[PDB]
RNA sequence: GGGACCGCCAGUGGCGAAGGCGCCCGGCUGGAACGGGUCCGACGGUGAGCGCGGAAGGCCAGGGGAGCGAACCGGAUUAGAUACCCGGGUAGUCCUGGCUGUAAAGGAUGCGGGCUAGGUGUCGGGCGAGCUUCGAGCUCGCCCGGUGCCGUAGGGAAGCCGUUAAGCCCGCCGCCUGGGGAGUACGGCCGCAAGGCUGAAACUUAAAGGAAUUGGCGGGGGAGCACUACAAGGGGUGGAGCGUGCGGU
């Protein structure tokens, strides 16, 4: 289990097909990219301060459009 | 002394090819395409393959003594499309994050001043 | 494995650029290093960041053991820079000329001019005429190498802008690309 | 070939190009029969 | 090495009678504006009959053939696919010399003169100021000519036009007389050929046709919604038997 915990700092807004998925912003608290800000996707309800687990830091979500 | 390579990236809407060469570009050092790594024809141009195969080429390039590289991105161009495929920036992140130093990033898509007639007939590709 | 059979040769610049170290290249045989082209920016030569757009193409012609020496086959500005300069509601003037140096080197030189606003065509022709005259004169006055150096410097371009302001103020006169056709 | 533009509004009829081609074919055959 | 084409600058720009015309330079040549009565003196408008050139495509003779791609050959899709999609592929696309005289060749607006509220930009020429690092540079007004938008009166079935009229007058030809039969039959002329120019009759029909309003609908667009919608989670039917009822005997 070489997972990378990271902390939710901001919610961009709902995205994805059903809108259930939420576009979030997360700060990498540990690993090789400590302190980096990443736009990422979340399934399930989210709050300001959730410790999202990452399989990779390489993936960054595409910018959502309106 | 530090060695510099050139990463020719060719990202269409159907595939992405990463080809790492010397500074003179006359020597093929690493050459990995999207088809090498995924067995489904429809997933070749995705940024996922552009990530994975690009890293597969990058590690081998690091093994052979090259640490720094410039990037040259080429959409099909000519009479073909001009927009780089989706995976170009993904592969760029691949080389940046796989330890390679990134120098100058320039586009080399061949643009015609006045070239041949494109494909599909007069009324376009009536999909 | 064939990679273990390779060896790395160093390369330098031409003398008039100082012959600075530029890079290294692997090759099986020294003869395979002949007729190899390397593109290097001017910041990588002089360290000046204002001229990163400029690019120089060197053609390799001498292999002395591991040392490799090269000549100046061409130069070209950055396509991104060229695209940036061009904009709508402006007139792009392209002047293409074939020129012999004072020492007999043969060249094809293409120079660009951009003015503030849309302009009448005859004025553009006059601009072309002015810079034709000036570069012909400098071709007959200067020798090949110093001509290359000044063209890279942009002194010729600035003087050209000064002379063409007598017809219309130029946003920017510049040299885009130069290709060496033949040698004496 | 006098061309009435009113015959091009496609309601209740074929595209005028194709009727024109049909009638031309008919003309070719009829002339050939007479020679 | 080969053929084709001259991107960005590009726009309601510009020029041309129209089709149409875009890399750079040298030469020949047409045309207009603008400024000047600088000359002549109604020499003008229109034009039946005539003449001229005139996008693409096709055709005749010889070349040419990069890409593209009629026909055709395969792959795929489909109930069926003579197609759409993909892989090929001849003619053609290009050059020379001719023909064919064509299109939603449309501003669907034949051309010339006089008059009829305006504002506003751009294009070119002239004029007057001001700025000017002194440019064929830069800002504001006017006249001329070209070209767009808005818009008064006026016009019109309305759509809309409105000094670039589709308003009111003055000049000259063509064209139209319910829909279809028909752009046919027959005849004539033209063209190598495809085919071009000209063109009825019987007979049939209660309408065809134009603008615009309301609705309905769109495998159009935008916004707001959900348990007769879904995402999360749970429960559960159609497998067996039986209760109840529907269709059938």
């Amino acid at each position: 289990d070489e997972g990378y915990p990271a902390e939710v700092i901001e919610i961009i807004g709902r995205t994805g097909t059903t809108g259930d998925v939420t576009q979030v912003k997360v700060r990498i608290l540990e690993g090789r990219d400590k302190g980096r800000v990443i736009r990422r996707n979340v399934r399930g309800p989210v709050r300001i301060g959730d410790i999202l687990i990452l399989r990779e830091t390489e993936r960054e979500a595409r910018e959502i459009k309106s | 002394k530090e060695k510099w390579g050139i990463a020719h990236i060719y990202s269409s809407f159907n595939n992405t090819i990463i080809h790492i060469t010397d500074i003179t570009g006359a020597e093929t050092i690493s050459r990995w395409s999207g088809g090498m790594v995924v067995k489904a024809d429809r997933d070749e141009p995705s940024p996922y393959a552009a990530m994975l195969a690009a890293r597969r080429a990058a590690e081998e390039a690091l093994e052979k003594g090259i640490v720094g590289v410039h990037i040259r991105v080429r959409a099909p161009g000519g009479s073909k499309s001009k927009t780089p495929g989706p995976g170009a920036q993904a592969a760029i992140r691949a080389l940046a994050r796989a330890g390679l130093k990134i120098g100058r990033v320039e586009d080399v898509t061949p643009i015609p001043h006045d070239g041949t007639r494109p494909k599909g007939g007069r009324r376009g590709r009536r999909v | 494995d064939k990679w273990k059979l390779k060896q790395w040769y160093i390369i330098y610049a031409p003398d008039f650029f100082g012959g600075v170290e530029v890079g290294l290249t692997p090759a099986d045989d020294p003869e395979k290093v002949l007729n190899r082209v390397v593109e290097v920016t001017l910041k990588d030569v002089t360290g000046d960041f204002t001229k990163s757009h400029v690019k120089l193409y060197f053609q390799v012609y001498d292999v002395k053991g591991q040392n490799a020496y090269t000549k100046f086959k061409g130069m070209k500005l950055a396509r991104s820079y060229i695209r940036s300069l061009v904009r709508r509601k402006t007139t792009r003037i392209d002047g293409i000329f074939n020129i012999t140096t004072k020492d007999g080197y043969k060249l094809r030189v293409m120079a660009m001019a951009i003015a503030m606003r849309r302009i009448q065509t005859s004025q553009e022709r006059a601009i072309r005429k002015i810079m034709q005259e000036i570069i012909y004169k400098k071709a007959e006055e200067l020798n090949f190498k110093d001509f290359v150096l000044e063209s890279v410097n942009g002194k010729i371009a600035a003087e050209i802008a000064k002379e063409a302001k007598k017809i219309y103020p130029l946003r920017k006169a510049e040299i885009r690309k130069i290709k060496v056709l033949e040698e004496p | 070939m006098k061309r009435r533009p009113r015959k091009w509004k496609k309601k209740g009829r074929m595209r005028w190009k194709w009727i024109k081609k049909r009638i031309r074919r008919l003309k070719r055959q009829r002339k050939k029969e007479r020679g």
